[PDB]
DNA sequence: ATCTGGCCTG
DNA sequence: GGCCAGAT
């Protein structure tokens, strides 16, 4: 029906989905009616007070020396599944893309500026992508001129 | 690699299947990604353990009869509930023999009860036969087994099956009562009416 | 067959290619002999 | 609660999508709206606006295990009969039997002259259900037909099971 | 190193392995003579009337079998599979017409490949296995053409 | 700025 | 099924 049409539209709109997959999942949820309200209730943690990251509670586990910088939560999850580092970290709200028009003014970097205090070492956990590498190098140069140690 | 029987099929909502098998070394539970019921199969488990390879060793074509299928399911469930690892080397050949008998014999109930009584005896749930048997004990309460029934039960419990068959050629009710007393209710008990 | 399984197992030192090659060698005596000769060689 | 709901969907993509939904409230509200909007036909069992489907608002009838199977059949296009949707299959291990199925609802729709396709599962349980329903129908005076057992299209012989091949042989047809 | 050339050519000739895969296998076998010798020592470990390959002039099918039933098979892998099956007591295309003598029913054990379809059309008692649904699994994991053929191939019971 | 064909994961 | 290299 029209409700099925709008459900398929909603599923297709969200990233990482296929229209055939969207339709098959719509039919599957038409088959399972309890899973509908189960997902609805499971649909309904905020920014950390200090770091600003998503926190299961009041502080993110990072807060609860080292300082890594990333752009997506997937990097944080890869780090935690690796689980070799314990120091502080960060997540950035974008990547400086000349063709997109992202600029350093749109970054969240003054938090990093005040966070610079009491930092023994920093790791540039940037994405292998060339633009991300360039952005990380440019930030590391902007931070070296202050007189802070930067490590790869 | 292990060899055993298929006695449990629980479909999984994600398209997988929950498998329940018993070997001469003990019962087990296994799962498969994405082997028919009551088939003697040799399988390789990887670890619930996830099955990797399966080899068919025989099919019981005659089990498709409704009553025969119900009796085979009853026997398999009772075997699984009695499938202790210590008793497994005893029950497994008894299981196979009972399945073959119920597949081949004209009356499945005869070899069914013949195998079930021996499985109950070997599983530590041997009834105390020392005319009505109650909670595995003879007396004036329970199902009236009769003198002939008591004699046939004693012969089966003591003599080997070869000469125990002529004696048994109602005990099912007593065996069911004893199994329920020992282990509790049975899921498959609803089918028979 | 025993020699077939021995061949599939030596080739495994996927199973579908191991099997295809064992079958081919069984069905090509000359090629299999030449391969045993080269291996001895 | 989120991780389990995302895992119920048929890992890393589930998590990335959950995170995005957390960071995109509007999409989540739109999805809840579509779900409420979405919140079986009395006779056919397919989808319908309200009570009866547009088709309902018949000599052939197809017995089917689930609604998904019904819809698959309709997608096949080779069936324009009616359907009766059971609640499942017989299962002593799950306490499912004559006191659990919709037999009496079935008997309110059946007539003497009719053919009931036996589209049960291809298992020991589905076969037992098929034979039981066939016997119940022959008792109640109605034809019993069973789809053809045999090899599937695009199937190789090497990988077919011995039972499928044996049924193919036993059920071989003239040409 | 001229000796390894013949080995590389021999492994190259077999289907499914490219020249670089053969060279890689030869190099891996060059410094691993342990399992090369193990493979060498483990290596050791068709009749006109049938067409079956077997040691000796007469195959085991010829060597308790009947000549009434003859089945034509596309590949010997299917012959081995049906030997593992064992549902026919009988013995096991262009030459079919001049083998029709002495045959009272013709069994068609060929696969359903398009080549088999064309061969059957060209050859047009003769029997052929039916088109139907397999055993086990899930009805939602099937294909539309099989559904249609099973619906139209529905048999009366 | 558009568009065809090869590739990896599934 | 979905993303990228390279020509117009
Ligand atoms: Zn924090
Ligand atoms: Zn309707
Ligand atoms: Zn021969």
């Amino acid at each position: 029906p029209e409700s099925l049409l709008k459900l398929t539209r909603a599923l297709s709109r969200l990233p990482g989905i296929g229209p055939k997959t969207a339709q098959r999942l719509a039919l599957h949820l038409a088959f399972h009616k309890e899973e509908a309200e189960a997902l609805a209730e499971a649909l309904e943690v905020r920014a950390c007070r200090e770091c600003g990251n998503l926190a299961e509670g009041e502080l993110c586990p990072i807060c609860q020396s080292l300082l890594a910088v990333v752009e997506s939560v997937a990097d944080l999850y890869a780090l935690e599944r690796s689980g070799e580092f314990r120091g502080l970290y960060h997540v950035l709200g974008g990547a400086l893309n000349p063709l997109e028009g992202i600029g350093p003014k749109e970054l969240n970097l003054e938090g990093l500026f005040r966070r610079l205090e009491g930092v023994e070492e920093v790791v540039l956990a940037t994405s292998m992508t060339v633009e991300g590498e360039a952005t990380a190098l440019y930030l590391a140069e902007e931070l070296k001129k202050r007189g802070v140690r930067v490590t790869r | 690699l292990e060899e055993g029987i298929v006695v449990g099929r629980k479909p999984l909502p994600q398209g997988d299947l929950l498998l329940r098998l018993v070997t001469p070394r003990g019962s087990l539970e296994a799962v498969v990604r994405k082997l028919s019921l009551f088939h003697h199969v040799r399988f390789q488990l990887y670890a619930l353990p996830t099955l990797t390879q399966a080899e068919l060793l025989g099919r019981l074509h005659g089990l498709e009869a409704p009553r025969r299928f119900l009796l085979a399911a009853f026997l398999a469930e009772l075997a699984y509930r009695l499938a202790s690892p210590e008793a497994a080397p005893r029950i497994y050949p008894l299981l196979v023999s009972g399945l073959r008998g119920i597949a081949k014999h004209e009356d499945p109930l005869l070899p069914l009860v013949w195998a079930g009584w021996r499985v109950a005896k070997a599983g530590g749930i041997g009834p105390n036969l020392e005319l009505r048997l109650k909670r595995g004990r003879l007396g004036e309460e329970g199902v009236y087994l009769g003198r002939e029934g008591v004699e046939a039960l004693k012969a089966t419990l003591r003599l080997p099956g070869a000469q125990a068959l002529p004696h048994l050629e109602r005990l099912f009710l007593a065996l069911k009562a004893h199994a329920e007393e020992a282990l509790g209710p049975l899921r498959s008990a609803e089918a028979i009416g | 067959p025993e020699s077939l399984l021995k061949l599939t197992r030596a080739l495994s030192r996927g199973p579908k290619t191991a099997q295809r090659l064992a079958l081919h060698l069984a069905f090509h005596k000359e090629e299999a002999e030449a391969l045993a000769e080269a291996l001895e060689g």
